[PDB]
């Protein structure tokens, strides 16, 4: 079973086998990084046709907007996966939810096998709200040296991201589901978000909500990553965006092998969150592994169960054992070109 | 908050127009004040006079530059018996605390000194 909230609506090409997948190879390692999942997706025969679209932008009105070729694209193909892009008057990556609907960023970091960080049996899932709180426009010059950013917080955003986070929980086995927030200080924003979860919390019984303050968030996942091995944590855009950023860096230290996955109600787009590494682009050193994951978590959204821990549990997060294989970026001597090959045998 | 808006503290101005106060005072105070006038709208220089006259409506004239800030003055006359009531150019020096006084003793060029 997978998350009631962002269904993917399937149905398969009916021409072909296939089901159509929006690609987005985006610019720098962007295309190396991206055939290396073309490659790896055909020899386990997903049932998948890639149709590449670009989102370089338009500025129809001002306002930064993205194509018509890739909307229609995207939002016929319930579904897309994007590598990493360059930087153009508003947020490319902001203008893309906005025109999508995505809602939820979903954040997973967990230690990988055969690459040795400071911490430790960290695996930690958590839920952020990309629509509102601190992130939205509103900010006001209310007098001469006098600024007020405005934090907006409703029920009907919190909703539907605390839900998303109760129903992933559910489907991938995690007992427990924490609300991070500062009910402290910010009694009504913060509040809010925390009553609409204790309210939830009664339509999901199989799972158990717990409430956290950031302060403790952040002091116990540090002391002990593992604590939240049960975890899904849920919580508003600002401590979102740092918990997660955190979080990565528990796991691996940088981002470069972070997976993440923006939800929409229809829509979906999965990326890696790592940049475009220009100087490294072209050279073949680049390390699919992140986008790779998003892949998984892609198909995983799909349904595609079998083909998603085919491609995880075995290949890459295994073919990242043995510094033979790697990346220059985890000590290994391997290519992305021998990365992927590496990885096709363990398929 | 504070600091542009503010400025509560400079010379009495509007558009441009500052509003001085002005205390002719005793003696020839009132003429050589008027001469003053006279110079100055033949110059049409952008001030524009709060002007005030007076036993203890000394009051009256610190009120104001307490509003204006600055002042042009004549000097008013000091009684020598016991019941007069005491400078009242120092009383508005003091209560102003315009602990500073400077006189100018430059000679000039049509003048045998």
């Amino acid at each position: 079973k997978q998350p009631s909230i962002g269904r993917y609506t399937g149905k398969p090409n009916p021409s072909t086998g296939k089901y159509t997948v929006s690609f987005i190879e985006g610019d720098g390692i962007g295309p190396e990084i991206s055939k290396s999942v073309k490659k790896i997706f055909s020899a386990a025969n997903v049932p998948i046709e890639w149709e590449s679209c670009d989102v370089s932008p338009i500025f129809v009105n001002g306002l930064t907007t993205i194509p018509d070729p890739a909307v229609q694209s995207i939002t016929k193909n319930l579904v897309a996966l994007k590598g990493p892009l360059a930087t153009p008057h508003r947020s490319l990556n902001l203008t893309l939810r906005k025109t999508f609907g995505l809602f939820a960023n979903v954040r997973p970091a967990k230690s990988i096998e055969g690459f040795k960080t400071t911490y430790e049996n960290v695996d930690l899932v958590l839920i952020r709200e990309n629509t509102e709180g601190e992130y939205s426009g509103i900010e006001h010059i209310v007098c001469p040296g006098v600024v007020q950013s405005i934090k907006l917080i409703t029920r009907d955003a919190s909703e539907r991201v605390i839900r998303y986070a109760f129903e992933y929980a559910r489907a991938i086995g995690r007992p427990r589901v924490i609300v991070v927030h500062k009910s402290t200080i910010q009694r009504l924003a913060d509040g809010l978000f925390v009553n609409v979860a204790k309210e939830l919390s009664k339509e999901y019984p199989d799972l158990t909500l717990e409430t956290e303050l950031i302060d403790n968030s952040v002091l116990k996942v540090v002391t002990n990553p593992s604590a939240y091995t049960d975890a899904v944590s849920v919580c508003p855009n600002l401590y979102g965006d740092i918990l997660s950023d955190l979080n990565s860096g528990l796991s691996a230290g940088s981002l470069g092998l972070t997976p993440s996955a923006n939800i929409g109600h229809k829509i979906s787009i999965f990326e890696a969150v790592h940049g475009s590494a220009p100087d490294i682009a072209g050279q073949d050193k680049a390390n699919p592994t992140a986008l790779l994951l998003s892949s998984v978590m892609m198909l995983n959204h799909m349904g595609l169960t079998n083909h998603a821990d085919q491609i995880q549990n075995a290949v890459l997060s295994t073919i990242a054992s043995g510094p033979e294989n790697r990346t220059g970026d985890l000590a290994g001597t391997a290519t992305t070109s021998s990365f992927t090959e590496a990885v096709i045998k363990r398929l | 908050a504070t600091a542009a808006q503010a400025e509560r503290t400079l010379p009495k101005k509007y558009g441009g127009r500052f509003t001085v106060t002005l205390i002719p005072g005793d003696g020839v105070g009132k003429e050589i004040t008027d001469s003053v006038r006279t110079i100055f709208e033949a110059e049409n220089i952008p001030i524009d006079w709060e002007t005030i006259n007076i036993k203890e409506g000394v009051y009256e004239a610190v009120e104001s530059l307490k509003r204006n800030k600055i002042g042009l003055k004549g000097l008013w006359h000091t009684p020598a018996d016991q019941t007069g009531h005491g400078s009242l150019n120092v009383a508005l020096r003091k209560q102003l605390d315009i602990y500073a006084n400077v006189a100018l003793f430059k000679s000039l060029k049509g003048v045998k000194t």
